[PDB]
């Protein structure tokens, strides 16, 4: 049938195009945070505990375990 | 009881705008006119 009728309704563009912006920037930032971070942990990250060798004084990072963290 | 005269002519009118918009609420078969763009 060729009863296709219009349809009133509201103006859907500019939610789209805030929705489109908004994930635009967290994405932007986002994406190569995430790389980073999955890069970071695969190739350098799990550090292990030790024993404190004697007449040794560690640095104050050298307490942390994660390498962003230290 | 019934519809006065009055009432029947504008109610005449009223139904012939009607049905004129409602047939214009229809849409052309290039309505919908899409612009086109891509990047088991
Ligand atoms: C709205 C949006 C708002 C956003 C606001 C901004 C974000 C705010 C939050 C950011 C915080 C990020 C954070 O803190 O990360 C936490 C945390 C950080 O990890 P970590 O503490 O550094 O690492 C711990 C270890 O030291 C290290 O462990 P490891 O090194 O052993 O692990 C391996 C390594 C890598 O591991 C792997 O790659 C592989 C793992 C799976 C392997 C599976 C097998 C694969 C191989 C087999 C197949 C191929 C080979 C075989 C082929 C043949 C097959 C037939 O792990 C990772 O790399 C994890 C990557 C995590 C990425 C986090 C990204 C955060 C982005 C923040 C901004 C986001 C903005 C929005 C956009 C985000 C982007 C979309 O990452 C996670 O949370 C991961 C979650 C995993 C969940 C698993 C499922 C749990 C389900 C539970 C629920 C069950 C009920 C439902």
């Amino acid at each position: 049938h060729g009863k296709r009728l219009f349809i009133i309704k509201p103006s859907g563009f500019y939610d789209r195009r805030f929705l489109k912006l908004m994930r635009f920037y967290i994405l932007l930032t986002g994406i190569p945070v995430a790389i980073g971070i999955t890069l970071v942990n695969v190739f350098i990250g799990e550090a292990e505990l030790a024993d404190i060798p004697e007449g040794y004084v560690p640095e104050h990072w050298e307490y942390f375990k994660h390498p962003i963290s230290r | 009881s019934g519809y006065t005269p009055d009432e029947k002519l504008r109610l005449q009118q009223l139904r012939e705008l009607r049905r004129r918009w409602l047939k214009d609420q229809e849409l052309s078969p290039r309505e919908p006119v899409l612009p086109p763009r891509r990047v088991t």
